[PDB]
RNA sequence: AGGACCGAACCGACUAAUGUUGAAAAAUUAGCGGAUGACUUGUGGCUGGGGGUGAAAGGCCAAUCAAACCGGGAGAUAGCU
RNA sequence: GCUCGCCGGAAGACCAAGGGUUCCUGUCCAACGUUAAUCGGGGCAGGGUGAGUCGACCCCUAAGGCGAGGCCGAAAGGCGUAGUCGAUGGGAAACAGGUUAAUAUUCCUGUACUUGGUGUUACUGCGAAGGGGGGACGGAGAAGGCUAUGUUGGCCGGGCGACGGUUGUCCCGGUUUAAGCGUGUAGGCUGGUUUUCCAGGCAAAUCCGGAAAAUCAAGGCUGAGGCGUGAUGACGAGGCACUACGGUGCUGAAGCAACAAAUGCCCUGCUUCCAGGAAAAGCCUCUAAGCAUCAGGUAACAUCAAAUCGUACCCCAAACCGACACAGGUGGUCAGGUAGAGAAUACCAAGGCGCUUGAGAGAACUCGGGUGAAGGAACUAGGCAAAAUGGUGCCGUAACUUCGGGAGAAGGCACGCUGAUAUGUAGGUGAGGUCCCUCGCGGAUGGAGCUGAAAUCAGUCGAAGAUACCAGCUGGCUGCAACUGUUUAUUAAAAACACAGCACUGUGCAAACACGAAAGUGGACGUAUACGGUGUGACGCCUGCCCGGUGCCGGAAGGUUAAUU
RNA sequence: AAUUCCUUGUCGGGUAAGUUCCGACCUGCACGAAUGGCGUAAUGAUGGCCAGGCUGUCUCCACCCGAGACUCAGUGAAAUU
RNA sequence: UGAGCCUGUUUGAUGUUCUAACGUUGACCCGUAAUCCGGGUUGCGGACAGUGUCUGGUGGGUAGUUUGACUGGGGCGGUCU
């Protein structure tokens, strides 16, 4: 639900909040957990590589089953929770053997549930087939690219792939972002599409807001000397020069792709 | 008025200490750069 | 509840007078801003010079920075005093 | 030795980091001490630091450092696996009294506790480099039970006052006692027990996880404080005889209750929010290969052991960082009385100091303060500087607005003391007595004693009752940036930088991009509702025409065009 | 007008008197739409203008309380030449 | 598919198929007590990708240098046989 606040104050003025009163109130479970540590943005030199990160909260590592072996035994909904390593909730499930797990949560899933994978298994969302086994114009999420690897497409909130074609030991999939692919029949997939579409319908507020999340200010290269940016200088206001990065290179419209390997996978590229 | 010489054993020692120079090629020439002029005091340590 | 309000500890540096071979190679006295947060402090660690770090002033890197300090090429060159 | 002044959330007491004999006693005054010096943190000589329980060493890990074989690089070397180091973090045990010129949880007296080795007696499935539990974790808020500590009364010992009164509702002093052991309260959490079965925990499990019957409703874990013992002891004003001025031997009264009360304990608890809040060992359990007469395990007696290094002194300062016996800088703990909301401000307690040149005079001028007839910004680039307002309770308050604001808008009235209501009122705590009871640190009734606000009526003093220190000046019209924030250590704090929001463009995962001659690493244990770059800067109404020039994207039929033959 | 040289342009308000301030005119030397245009409650140790109170800022200065300056005893520099 | 030789013989370019060099930052076994490294089996790409020598394009990202004299002061004008 999304819920505006009262402006008591400047910084509260502009906040829209995303609240669930379904997720779990309570500590996580505990076997399943891992220490994550920061780091800046330093690499093993010391280094700054990648710039504005640093600081914010503490954070533990979930880990979460992407593979979806484990077929011919049915497995039942316990309860939803909340991740701070991603952008979509996790669900934990009960095996019927006493396995517990972590995987993502799905669009319409509730607690008291049952779920399946294998080639058998039923067709509705939160099962898992290859997708030699699934019908040709279906919604899918978490899928694979090689046999056996594990799902890399597909996996923020609200996303979703679509199955178009089949034609022999390969399958074309249109994408979120207008593209046409191909990939192998033998590999996975999850029935349905991920939860959590509200996420993109929130407003952070203030600059402590993105603070506490990571990110540091971001210093514009119009305000610098010629020795820092070739966007510096000037007495007054003044750019006359085209658009560049920090280091020499055309930003607004030229193109980076350079793959002879994967080109023989790409069908029509985004329009 | 915070002055620049704040001091501190653990890191003096850590920093200019023998075993310091030993472990790298160029602390090695430190040590026979000043044993050849002859000096009393070697390094930092006591 | 709140980058909410008044105000000591703590963190800053807007105005004036003294001082200028000073008590002090940047301070003192009377007033001044923040004060549950993008806050403040102890201990240890990592980034090395055409390089680092920079909420960006050419700012800072041991009272030294439009290219640190130290030892060498070295008695560099000086139609100039 | 007698007076006087200053600090008292410090200018008192104890530590860490950092120094290293500055500590105590004897003797000296050349040089040091901004002056004299018989004095010194100065010269010379001797003395002083006592640990099973305080620390370090030791067992375990964080960020990070090194790194056998290994991968990579003209040499030199770089990055990393198995390992091995690294506290600011986790891991056994001790309290009171007396004592030296200088040491004390270490020495003496009294009463305690913790971990291992060895021998004997009695019962018996023990076993790790493996499996499970536990250690083990955020911000804010609320009120219930307590203690440290204070005040008054009661009890014991003295006093009868340099000048009016003081045998009393009078004046001064004391009323202190630990760790350990037993009792398991205020309160917090969780239903207990038996039998069968099972695709899970790299193999095994009586341990963990899951499914199914029967039975029973009270079992278990946690926990400040109070109470008894420790204690026929220790301490305690004074007194009985001598003094080197540091003291010896003995003797020794009372040693109770009520009220108020923490930022400390119960509390790592309870309620609530999103930004979702360390690792490994000590410790408790289960087995595997293996040994079963053995070895080993739990319980009781006796014996032995706990080694080595620090311990003086300063520590918001004359002993540390500033060349100086320098008006500067430097982390943690302790928190008395009267007014007061208060750790602010004023006077005091315990304790500590008067800051290492003095004595006179009472000119101009400079520095820090007090008062001013009539006027009231006439001064000046400019009300720069000074003067002025300043508390609580009640009445009352505009344009505009994003409906939260503006707002403490503006402007007014009361404030001391004594008596009555009421020989201390409304509240707060609460003994005795009567019953019940599973008989206890129980339940109900009961009111002795203690403490104590705000208000109304009526009197009274002064020029002034928020009387001292403390403690907002207010209103109208405009430019710039929405707002809280950042910046030129040492002449610039702003209209400059950042910001929540918006748009363009790249990127299909061995991602674009960056540090690297390479191996590798960050982006990210992320996957287009995600990531990098560039411009504008909350919010409201909006963002028109130009593709000739320079960039960028798509085409590919024609002309020109490298090495090579 | 943070932009306008000619320029103290012209008209109205405020003062006895206003090269600054406020409201308009259009003759824009040389505004203008994300190197954004026109508005905006609340906020500012930000730039300009006007009132009430208050005063030694001023007409125009007078007295008083403290530390120096002067005299006595001890110690004892400096720039320049 | 256009070109020699004596429909038959070599050398070219375009496209289909294959596995045996090469890649694997897919799964499983051993060294081994180990998400590095090496060996073994099996999928997937496959003469593509990638590297060495040579060669045309772009290249203020970085480095070393040039930018004259006269002159009623220098600059702007004008001149220099």
């Amino acid at each position: 639900a999304v819920v505006k606040c009262k402006p008591t104050s400047p910084g509260r003025r502009h906040v829209v909040k995303v609240v669930n009163p379904e997720l779990h109130k309570g500590k996580p479970f505990a076997p399943l957990l891992e220490k994550n540590s920061k780091s800046g943005g330093r690499n093993n030199n010391g280094r700054i590589t990648t710039r504005h990160i640093g600081g914010g909260h503490k954070q533990a590592y979930r880990i979460v089953d992407f593979k979806r072996n484990k077929d011919g035994i049915p497995a039942v909904v316990e309860r939803l929770e909340y991740d701070p390593n991603r952008s979509a909730n996790i669900a934990l499930v009960l095996y019927k053997d006493g396995e517990r797990r972590y995987i993502l949560a799905p669009k319409g899933l509730k607690a008291g549930d049952q779920i399946q994978s294998g080639v058998d298994a039923a067709i509705k969302p939160g099962n898992t087939l290859p997708m030699r086994n699934i019908p040709v114009g279906s919604t899918v999420h978490n899928v694979e690219m090689k046999p056996g690897k594990g799902g890399q497409l597909a996996r923020s909130a609200g996303t979703y792939v679509q199955i178009v074609a089949r034609d022999g030991a390969y399958v074309t999939l249109r994408l979120r972002s207008g593209e046409m692919r191909k990939v192998e029949a033998d590999c996975r997939a999850t029935l349905g599409e991920v939860g959590n579409a509200e996420h993109m319908l929130r407003v952070l507020g203030k600059a402590g807001a993105a603070r506490w999340r990571g990110v540091r200010p971001t210093v514009r290269g119009t305000a610098m000397n010629p020795v820092d940016h070739p966007h510096g200088g000037g007495e007054g206001r003044n750019f006359g020069k085209h658009p560049v990065t920090p280091w020499g290179v055309q930003t607004k419209g030229k193109k980076t792709r350079s793959n002879k390997r994967t080109d023989k996978f790409i069908v029509r590229r985004r329009s | 008025m915070k002055r620049t010489f704040q001091p501190s054993v653990l890191k003096r020692n850590r920093s200019h200490g023998f075993r310091a120079r030993m472990a790298t090629k160029n602390g090695r020439q430190v040590l026979a750069r000043r044993r050849a002029k002859g000096r009393a005091r070697l390094t930092v340590s006591k």
